[PDB]
């Protein structure tokens, strides 16, 4: 037969939020376990506390969704990004996407009001 | 025969041997039968396709 | 426990013919877990082909098995007349028959010789480059290119034969069975060629079938099964030729398959050399098909049609169908969806590399990663049409 | 000072006139990833070594006593005259008893790699 | 119509060659070894009366 | 030496590979001008981007581009490389090789034909004979 | 000692030129063999294409990787080659015309190659990666497995001549060359030379891997030319090895008569007559073997590891130890023990 | 004749559908000795051997390519140009088919009334690092003004030189114009 990868897992879509709650945490935990490897496989150039205060920012985005397939969805698509992620799949190139605020500043002007926005035709 | 083969080398349009080494070839090769591919000069993409005499009388069928 | 080691055979790297990411799990010598990483390219053809014209689409199939250029446009011109309920003359169907068989003695004069360089037989390659380069000049005689005709269009042909045409094929045709035969001397008898070929690669039937797997894949394992025999599309029923079926689902039945099938290539280029008919090369409805230029520049219908096909293009009736060819890789397969507009709504192609790739997983584990090159090598994979 | 003497130290200590050649003539400018190893490729701090069939380390283990049988073959070869028909008889004794060793690494199959995903033979039954 | 088309012959083409023509080719093979045996046996009658001559040579010497 | 020892890396990724390949055929033998084709990019001098290039397969390019020795020069075969091409307004394709390397010398053609890669190999030859290394020195 | 620098110059020159030029001649001979020409045009006739190759590769950086070694990947081309050329100085030109006129010459020789296996052992080391060390061991297994015939094909050669002088091994074979009653000897030491150059059909671990990422030779510049030329003069040697072993080195047809026709007393062009044809001799017998080399690579397909091992362990040393008891056997039956020298 | 259930006269299997048997060592038509002899002897490749040699003997296929082309044919698709009447007046009439069939979007064009009341373009350009030689330009076109030259010789260092706007495409007309009426005159009729 076709085998699956080092870290699939089936899709198998919870009928309760409750199930759901503990697949999410444990998904949590995992990626949380697996942030040094992340730093070691990718060159990083930031702290594995950074990786790990990203990824409790892409988890408390979706932290007041209510609907339970949309939940599912989710948890499906975080899973196939850590097995993206722990298995060498990605380049540093694709990784380094989730981090945009390491990168130098992105030069002088950056508008917060209505007139800098004007002047630069971005109202 | 079959109707598939063998056939000789003079019913291959290709370039081959001529006097003694003709006989040597047929004398040393593994099947006399088979041909250098190279295609006859005189015969092969002459005349050439932008030098057709049938394109002056071609209608559209 | 069985700790196993993670090797990438190569983004880039010679055996495969193309680009692929074939990460294997070994212990030892032996593979154990196969994971072929795809997408590489991927360009996305099935959505650009959304956004044009079936006549602007039609080289999009050119390009995906790129050795095979002339059977993935005929199989979507196929489908496009299914659709249109347009039936093409006897002469273009003779034309389609005759290059599809010089597409196959092409794809198969690639894979084999490129099969053969894999496992470290150099010189057939060599071989039958020549011999390639001789078809492709008749492909460049027929429609202006070397690789991407962009000839075979849904309603028939493009452009008329040129004069002289079939001489010159019948003059290499009479000569390339001894380059066969050159290469079985070398490749076929051989004590490393069996070795590398014997018992490799074993796949039966069943699961030949519950993968999906056509073409070689198929009959080395001995279903003898073929689209042109089984549900004959152009001119196949109107041509003599026999079908290799093999035993024992390896890879040296798959050789000595895709060798019968040189064979019988020639054989059909034969007859239609000397069957060729006379008549129209497309449809003689020109709200399907282009109509002449010296009647475009005459006739003020022509010229309307002239206009709007080449603008708007022509309408397809609202529908869908599934239609395939045995193409050289196996069953290549297009669902098309018309909407009644002049644009696909949908158009998925079914490579036959695809599902092949997809077996690899099933097919390689047990063998030593020599073995694996001439699993790739077999499966005939160009990348094209297993990224799409 | 003879011609072999002078040969065979000479190579060594002139060897390397095309390596300081090179050294001075070529371009050396590096980078990390010019400095770097490959198209992908990875592995985290799991380990050192790779699991090994036997075989590849019996091919090594065994080429020493054979090597050792033919390189004492060297005397019976260079006194083969003087030796005549009795140092013949204990050769052949010597290369009958290094055969039965050989007998037996062919009976065991000491070199074959063996397979572990075997295909399966058995039959399909169904208990009705 | 049909004007200027490009159209095959009316006797057709003579027959190609598209069956196997790999023949047989060689004497049986014990032919082969028993050649073998007579080289390598008039190679050792010449060889081992070279040694001969070598050691009464020797005895000279 | 340059000239007549001229190496490129086995980079083929799509549909001009095959042209590529007929360059080394018996008709155009690439050979016969020094050129052997190179699988590690360590052995190599030219980078020949003949294929479609993907923003799955940049990464993999650049990296290929920057394991190679110094000099190092990059063709750019066929539209799909040199401009995107067909497949210019996807969502997948990168348009050009210009965007993820430099490049040397653009050679036209979907497919470019053997002899237009030929002809391409012949302008970079060009660009290197007239190339200043000891007398751009001697003006520095 | 101002000739014996003149003769080690003209001996390093010869033998360095050959080499180059053996690479077109790979190039040509398998080209035309494809239907095709090639190297043609960086010289006239393709007459500079190694050296052409040459200087490209002295222009290139020496770029060492980051987990790599410098040094053992720098020296090992080296040492490679060095143990390849010395091995040329027992080789003979003629009778007694050689740089080392060893009495213990093919111990020097079967000594000297024994030292080719540490260049692909340490290639392996210059690298933190774990599959490249197996692609070494691969290697290094070819080739102490193919060392076993080689040694036995020479005792084998050795019971018949009780010398371990080249040249009088040569000059045993004015009565009969060693291929006439041992040709299936002949066979077994071509593969097994073939086999230890790690040339194809034995060409496992540099067709394994420019596979993979890793366990071939990635070297640059120079280097690379060091190995090179290692590579195609130990190919030079071991058919050295093939020609004073079985083919009769430098011998030939009996030219006294024709000396004597053409000659009436010792001068210095009979000197120099005799030389050169006893050295094309040699040179004749070590072109056909190199083409054959390359019509080797031309024709078949490659071998697997197990197929490998298979091949020599269970097919040939059998044979090998076979051939051990009947050569002895036949010279006791036939009162033919030889005598030394 | 015949009724069937869940099958067909087709789907039958043939008549000898069903393999012989393997045949074992006994049962074999040749001696153990002969066989043996192919085998140590290596029998087929010294065959393999001399096929490879035969072609040694044989012409080289190899053609020198600056000096000496390959096979070219009136359809080729090849560099693209711009023609005009005898007149001199350019054939162009910026009715934007070759634009509107272009797959790949590589035209571009721009066009008003002229001076003399004549529709003419202002901009005709085509990118061709976007282009795929397929001649569906050359098929639109009702007045033969857009064409694809035989030329393949046109390679740059830059790609700013392959972004081809009216002039260059008229003096590429201008300059292939022969070349392109030996063509015309062989193809004109089958298209
Ligand atoms: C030192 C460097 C010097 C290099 C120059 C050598 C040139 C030379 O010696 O010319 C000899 C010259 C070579 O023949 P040729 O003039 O080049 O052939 C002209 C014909 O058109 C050839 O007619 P063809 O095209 O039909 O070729 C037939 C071919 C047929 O070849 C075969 O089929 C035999 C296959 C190989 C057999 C190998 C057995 C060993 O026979 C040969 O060419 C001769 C093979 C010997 O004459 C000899 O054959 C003498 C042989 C010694
Ligand atoms: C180098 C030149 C390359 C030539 C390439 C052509 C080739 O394939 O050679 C095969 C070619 C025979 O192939 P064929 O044309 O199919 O001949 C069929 C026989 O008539 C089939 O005749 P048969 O096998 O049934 O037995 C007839 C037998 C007469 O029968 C007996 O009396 C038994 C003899 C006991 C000894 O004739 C002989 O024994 C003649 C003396 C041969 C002894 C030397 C063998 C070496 O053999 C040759 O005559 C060329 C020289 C020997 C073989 C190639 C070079 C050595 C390997
Ligand atoms: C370089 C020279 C190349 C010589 C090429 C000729 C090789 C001979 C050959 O083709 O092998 C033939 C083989 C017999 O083949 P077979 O069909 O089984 O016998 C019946 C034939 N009437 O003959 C044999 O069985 C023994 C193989 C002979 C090996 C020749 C050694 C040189
Ligand atoms: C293993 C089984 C081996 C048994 C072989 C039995 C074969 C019997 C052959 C009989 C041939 C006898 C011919 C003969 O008389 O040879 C004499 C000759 C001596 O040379 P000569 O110059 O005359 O000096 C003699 C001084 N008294 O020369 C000789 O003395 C030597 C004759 C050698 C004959 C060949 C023997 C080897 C046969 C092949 C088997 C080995 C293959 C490996
Ligand atoms: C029979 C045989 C006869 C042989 C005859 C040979 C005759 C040779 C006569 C040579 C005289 C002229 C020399 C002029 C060569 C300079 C070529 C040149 O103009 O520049 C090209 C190359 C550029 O190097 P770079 O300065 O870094 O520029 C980078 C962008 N191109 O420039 C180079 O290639 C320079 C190469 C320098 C190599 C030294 C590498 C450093 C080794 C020592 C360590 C020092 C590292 C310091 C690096 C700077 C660190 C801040
Ligand atoms: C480094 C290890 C040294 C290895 C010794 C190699 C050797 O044993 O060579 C023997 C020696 C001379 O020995 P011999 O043949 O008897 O005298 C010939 C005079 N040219 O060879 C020599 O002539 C000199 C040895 C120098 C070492
Ligand atoms: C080397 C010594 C020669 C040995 C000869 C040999 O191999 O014997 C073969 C023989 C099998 O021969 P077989 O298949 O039975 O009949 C063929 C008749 N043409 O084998 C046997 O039948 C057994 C003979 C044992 C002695
Ligand atoms: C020009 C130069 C010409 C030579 C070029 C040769 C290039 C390299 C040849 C590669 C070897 C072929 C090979 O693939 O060998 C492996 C093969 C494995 O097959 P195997 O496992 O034994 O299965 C047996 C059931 N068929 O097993 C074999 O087929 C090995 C065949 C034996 C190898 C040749 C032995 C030569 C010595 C002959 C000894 C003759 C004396 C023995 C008795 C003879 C009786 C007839
Ligand atoms: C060397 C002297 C030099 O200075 O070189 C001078 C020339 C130039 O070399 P080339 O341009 O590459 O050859 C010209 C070939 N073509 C177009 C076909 C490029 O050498 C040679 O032709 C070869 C010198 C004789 C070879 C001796 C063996
Ligand atoms: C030793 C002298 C000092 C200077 C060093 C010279 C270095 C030059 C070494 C070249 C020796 C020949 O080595 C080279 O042979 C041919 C050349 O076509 C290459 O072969 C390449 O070409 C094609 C031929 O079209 C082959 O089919 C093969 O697939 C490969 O792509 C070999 O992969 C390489 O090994
Ligand atoms: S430029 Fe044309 S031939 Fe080249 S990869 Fe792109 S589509 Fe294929
Ligand atoms: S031939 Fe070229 S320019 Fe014309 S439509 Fe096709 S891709 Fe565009
Ligand atoms: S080139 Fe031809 S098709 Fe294009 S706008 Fe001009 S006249 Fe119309």
């Amino acid at each position: 037969a076709i085998i699956a990868t080092a870290f699939a897992e089936t899709v198998k879509f919870s009928g309760s939020k409750q199930e759901l709650q503990k697949r999410t945490l444990a998904l949590y935990r995992q990626f949380l376990r697996g942030a040094p490897t992340f730093a070691d496989l990718y060159e990083v150039q930031f702290s594995i506390p950074t990786i790990r205060t990203k990824i409790r920012q892409e988890f408390e985005r979706h932290r007041f969704v209510d609907d339970l397939s949309i939940q599912n969805v989710l948890y499906a698509k975080g899973h196939m990004e850590y097995q993206e992620c722990i298995n060498f799949w990605k380049q540093q190139a694709q990784f380094l996407k989730y981090f945009p605020e390491e990168d130098d500043i992105q030069g002088r002007h950056q508008p917060s009001n209505f007139v800098d926005k004007f002047l630069k035709n971005r109202a | 025969m079959l109707p598939g083969g063998p056939v000789p080398v003079f019913k291959k349009y290709t370039v081959g041997s001529k006097g003694i080494w003709e006989k040597l070839r047929v004398l040393l090769a593994i099947a006399p039968n088979r041909s250098t591919g190279n295609p006859i000069v005189p015969l092969y993409r002459v005349p050439t396709p932008g030098s057709r005499p049938e394109a002056n009388v071609y209608q559209d069928p | 426990r069985i700790r196993a080691f993670t090797i990438n055979f190569g983004p880039q790297h010679p055996a495969a013919h193309g680009v692929l990411r074939l990460i294997l799990e070994l212990s030892g010598e032996e593979i154990i877990r196969s994971d072929p990483h795809v997408g590489l390219l991927h360009r996305g053809t099935e959505k650009l082909i959304e956004y044009k014209t079936y006549m602007q689409a039609l080289p999009y199939f050119d390009r995906l098995d790129y050795v095979s250029m002339m059977t993935n446009e005929q199989v979507f011109s196929l489908a496009v007349e299914k659709l249109l309920n347009v039936e093409v003359p006897l002469r273009g169907k003779y034309i389609r028959t005759m290059f599809g068989e010089i597409t196959r003695v092409l794809n198969h004069l690639m894979s084999v010789c490129s099969h053969a360089m894999d496992v470290g037989a150099l010189t057939p390659f060599l071989w039958g480059f020549e011999e390639r380069e001789k078809l492709m000049e008749f492909y460049e005689r027929v429609s202006g290119a070397r690789l991407h005709a962009a000839y075979v269009r849904p309603g028939g042909v493009s452009q008329d034969l040129p004069a002289g045409l079939l001489d010159d094929i019948y003059m290499w045709a009479t000569q390339f069975g001894d380059r066969l035969d050159e290469i079985e001397e070398l490749l076929t008898d051989n004590r490393i060629w069996k070795l590398r070929t014997v018992n490799i690669g074993t796949v039966t039937a069943q699961d030949a079938l519950n993968l999906g797997l056509s073409g070689p894949m198929l009959r080395g394992s001995g279903i003898p099964f073929d689209i042109r025999k089984n549900a004959p599309y152009d001119a196949y029923d109107k041509v003599d030729f026999d079908v290799p079926v093999g035993m024992n689902g390896d890879c040296y039945d798959r050789y000595l398959i895709r060798m019968a099938e040189f064979r019988q290539s020639l054989r059909i280029i034969e007859q239609c050399c000397n069957d060729m008919p006379a008549g129209a090369v497309k449809v003689e409805d020109f709200k399907i098909n282009s109509p002449p230029r010296n009647l475009m520049k005459e006739d003020m219908e022509a010229l309307i049609h002239h206009f709007l096909l080449y603008t708007k293009g022509y309408s397809v009736p609202p529908g869908e169908t599934y239609t395939a060819i045995e193409a050289p890789k196996g069953e290549m397969g297009v669902y098309v969806v018309s909407d009644g507009s002049e644009r696909p709504y949908k158009c998925k192609i079914r490579a036959p590399g695809f599902a092949h790739l997809g077996a690899f997983d099933h097919i390689a584990r047990g063998h030593f990663l020599p073995d694996a090159v001439a699993i790739i090598g077999t499966m005939d994979l160009v990348f094209g049409e297993v990224d799409r | 000072m003879n011609t072999f003497i002078i040969f065979i130290i000479l190579i060594p200590i002139v060897g390397f006139a095309l390596l300081a050649v090179n050294i001075l003539l070529a371009v050396y400018k590096p980078y990390n990833e010019k400095l770097g190893a490959f198209e992908c490729g990875l592995t985290s701090f799991n380990q050192t070594r790779l699991a090994f069939n036997a075989a590849f380390i019996l091919v090594a283990i065994l080429f020493l006593p054979f090597d050792l049988e033919i390189s004492t073959l060297l005397p019976y070869v260079m006194s083969i005259y003087l030796v005549s028909n009795y140092g013949f008889t204990i050769v052949l004794l010597f290369l009958l008893i290094l055969i039965i060793g050989f007998v037996y690494e062919i009976n065991t199959n000491a070199l074959k790699i063996n397979k572990h995903n075997k295909p399966n033979t058995d039959s399909l039954i169904y208990k009705l | 119509p049909s004007v200027g088309q490009d159209l095959p012959p009316v006797g057709g083409y003579e027959p190609v060659q598209w069956r196997r023509n790999l023949p047989a080719r060689g004497f049986r093979p014990l032919v082969y070894l028993a050649a073998l045996c007579g080289i390598c046996g008039y190679g050792f009658y010449r060889a081992l009366g070279g040694i001969q001559e070598r050691r009464e040579l020797k005895r000279e010497k | 030496a340059r000239q007549g020892s001229f190496w490129p890396v086995t980079f083929g990724l799509a549909c001009c590979a095959v042209e590529m390949m007929h360059v080394s055929a018996p008709r155009y033998d690439q050979d016969r001008l020094g050129i052997i084709f190179r699988a590690s990019p360590r052995q190599s001098d030219i980078m020949i981007v003949a294929g479609t290039l993907t923003n799955k397969m940049a990464p993999v390019l650049r990296q290929v581009y920057d394991q190679m020795p110094e000099p190092r020069w990059v063709i750019s075969m066929g539209s799909c490389a040199n401009g995107g091409g067909y497949y210019h307004f996807s969502y997948s394709v990168v348009r050009g090789c210009d965007r993820i390397v430099p490049v040397d010398v653009y050679v036209p053609g979907c497919p470019p034909t053997s002899e237009a890669l030929m002809y391409g190999v012949f302008q970079l030859q060009r660009k290197m004979r007239n190339t200043k290394i000891t007398r751009m020195w001697y003006r520095k | 000692m101002i000739i014996n620098i003149v003769e080690i110059l003209i001996f390093l020159v010869c033998v360095l030129f050959s080499v180059a030029y053996l690479t077109v001649a790979e190039r040509k001979t398998l080209a035309y063999m494809q239907r095709r020409l090639g190297p043609n045009f960086v010289g006239y006739y393709g007459l500079l294409q190694a050296f052409a190759d040459a200087v490209k590769l002295l222009l290139k950086e020496i770029v060492l990787p980051k987990e790599s070694n410098y040094i053992i990947l720098v020296i090992s081309p080296l040492i490679t080659l060095i143990t390849a050329l010395i091995g040329w100085v027992v080789i003979p030109l003629g009778p007694g015309i050689t740089l080392g006129e060893l009495n213990l010459g093919i111990l020097f020789s079967l000594a000297i190659g024994s030292l080719g296996v540490f260049g692909s052992l340490l290639s392996g080391w210059s690298s933190n990666s774990k599959y490249s060390l197996l692609g070494s061991i691969r290697s290094t297994a070819q080739l102490i497995s193919y060392e076993l015939i080689l040694t036995s094909i020479f005792i084998i050669i050795i019971m018949f001549v009780s010398s371990l002088n080249i040249t009088t091994i040569i000059e045993t074979q004015r009565v009969v060359w060693y291929c006439i009653p041992l040709l299936p000897l002949l066979l077994i030491f071509f593969i097994a030379s073939v086999a230890e150059t790690a040339r194809p059909p034995f060409d496992l671990t540099e067709s394994e891997s420019e596979l993979v990422a890793g366990y071939f030779t990635e070297y640059s510049g120079s280097p690379f030319v060091f190995f090179f030329l290692a590579e195609y003069s130990n190919i030079i040697l071991i058919s050295a090895f093939n020609g004073y072993l079985l083919l009769g080195g430098y011998l030939s047809f009996n030219y006294s008569y024709l000396f004597n026709i053409l000659f009436n007393d010792y001068s210095y062009v009979s000197f120099l007559f005799e030389g050169l044809i006893n050295s094309s001799a040699y040179a004749i017998k070590l072109v056909f073997l190199m083409f054959s080399f390359i019509w080797v690579r031309a024709a078949f397909p490659r071998f697997t590891y197990d197929n490998l091992i298979n091949f020599c362990w269970i097919i040939l040393l059998p044979l090998l130890f076979g051939i051990f008891l009947i050569i002895p056997s036949t010279l006791y039956i036939f009162d033919s023990f030889p005598t030394l020298i | 004749i015949n009724i069937y259930a869940g099958g067909s006269a087709a789907a039958a299997p043939p008549a000898g559908f069903r393999i012989h048997r393997p045949a074992t060592w006994e049962e074999s038509e040749e001696g153990a000795l002969s066989k043996a002899t192919k085998y140590f002897l290596l029998a087929e490749m010294f065959r393999g051997l001399y096929v490879v040699l035969e072609q040694f003997f044989r012409a080289p296929y190899t053609i020198y390519y600056p000096f000496e082309k390959g096979p070219v044919s009136p359809r080729f698709r090849g560099e693209h140009a711009l023609r005009r009447y005898p007149s001199g007046e350019e054939r162009c009439i910026a009715c934007k088919l070759c634009e509107a069939i272009c797959p790949a979007l590589a035209i571009t064009i721009d066009a008003e009334e002229r001076i003399d009341g004549s529709r003419r373009t202002t901009k005709y350009d085509i990118d061709m690092t976007k282009c795929i030689y397929c001649g569906y330009c050359q098929e639109s076109c009702p007045v033969d003004a857009i064409v694809e030259t035989p030329n393949v010789e046109y390679a740059t260092e830059t790609r700013e030189e392959l972004l081809y706007n009216k002039e260059k495409l008229l003096a590429n007309g201008d300059k292939w114009e022969l070349e392109l009426q030996y063509a015309l005159d062989a193809d004109a009729p089958y298209r």
